[PDB]
């Protein structure tokens, strides 16, 4: 058993809608993580209790660089609790936001260590659904670590399907903003908009109402920059065809069609995923609590089962 | 700017 005070609660990296992330050291071992911590009340209340659980069966069952791995889960009297391993690189809206835009080796790097994870959670039936700028961290070396695994669907193999209309709403497919059911194709989607973003500087679609906004997906042709180059027109072009059969990534062979691409005609799949690419940016930290990453809007503030059976949770690592 | 962004679920 984990305890809430084996843990000092040190910083506060994130707040909101989720809950609460908190960069902590375990007293013990005196290592760093990031605990999601979240109030059982308020889950239950909306239902989504099922989204706080498969959360927890999906960071258990996966293991992957690009992927947030859980080091312990466990609750309380009142709050579930994740302890994750903590990404000291802050998350790319945050540097996107500051360079404006990537140059496009840069957004192929990130890009390629994006497509190895969903490939990898599409091998083990996961469907992420939640791919956006917000949800991707850096690592101490400048890796993507992919985060918020609340909106995933497992079993969901091949040609299944999914029926909740969930994501974050700059971010859905058109198909998913139709009625029915939808599959894995959304994720392809998903990189689109954020490759979208590194690469242009903004998102392909944007109003701050969300019906013209959902318009815009389903309607409105993405523009391009007259610069970009035509392999990056090309697989912007194709990750955000409305269409999820015509998609690239939306055919039988899912990341395959992605990964063979001419964006990434330079890239060795193998030496992704095995981080044996220099990154293009380390993040700069003097210490373990240096949090210039996050925003000091956030850090600056203090701080203080039948239904969870599959829940709690302790690392072979 | 550019603000942030918060999902959701149906
Ligand atoms: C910062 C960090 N290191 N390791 C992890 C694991 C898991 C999370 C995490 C858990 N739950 C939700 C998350 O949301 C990402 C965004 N939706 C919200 C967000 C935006 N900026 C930050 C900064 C720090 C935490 C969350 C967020 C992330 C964060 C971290």
């Amino acid at each position: 058993k984990v305890t809430m005070n084996d843990f000092d609660y040190l910083k506060l990296l994130g707040k909101g809608t989720f809950g609460k992330v908190i960069l902590v050291r375990e007293k013990a071992t005196g290592r760093y993580y990031a605990m999601k911590i979240l109030r059982k009340e308020v889950i239950i209340a909306k239902d989504e209790v099922a989204h706080t659980v498969t959360e927890s069966r999906v960071l258990q069952n996966t293991r992957h660089p690009f992927l947030t791995a859980l080091k312990y889960a466990f609750q309380t009297h009142d709050r579930l609790c994740f302890v994750m391993e903590y990404a000291n690189g802050g998350e790319l809206f945050f540097h996107l936001s500051r360079e404006r835009v990537f140059t496009e080796e840069r957004a192929r790097f990130y890009g390629a260590e994006i497509v190895s994870a969903l490939e990898y959670l599409h091998s083990r039936d996961v469907v992420y659904r939640d791919i956006k700028l917000e949800n991707l961290m850096l690592d101490k070396d400048g890796h993507i670590k992919i985060t918020d695994f609340g909106l995933c669907k497992e079993g969901i193999s091949d040609g299944a399907t999914m029926k909740t209309f969930c994501g974050t709403p700059e971010y859905l497919a058109p198909e998913v903003l139709e009625d029915n059911d939808y599959g894995r194709a959304v994720d392809w989607w998903g990189l689109g908009v954020v490759m979208y973003e590194m690469m242009c500087g903004r998102l392909p679609f944007y109003n701050q109402d969300h019906e013209r906004l959902f318009e815009l997906i389903l309607m409105e042709e993405i523009r391009f920059p007259r610069t970009l180059s035509p392999e990056a027109k090309s697989l912007l072009a194709g990750l955000l065809k409305k269409d999820p059969k015509q998609r690239l990534g939306g055919g039988p062979s899912d990341a395959k069609e992605v990964m063979e691409h001419r964006f990434f005609l330079s890239i060795n799949w193998q030496d992704v995923v095995q981080k044996k690419l220099l990154p293009p940016f380390k993040p700069q930290v003097t210490s373990e609590v240096d949090t210039r990453y996050f925003d000091d809007e956030f850090t600056a503030q203090s701080i203080t089962q039948e239904m969870f059976e599959d829940f709690d949770y302790i690392a072979d690592w | 700017g550019r603000p942030r962004t918060t999902s959701f679920a149906e």
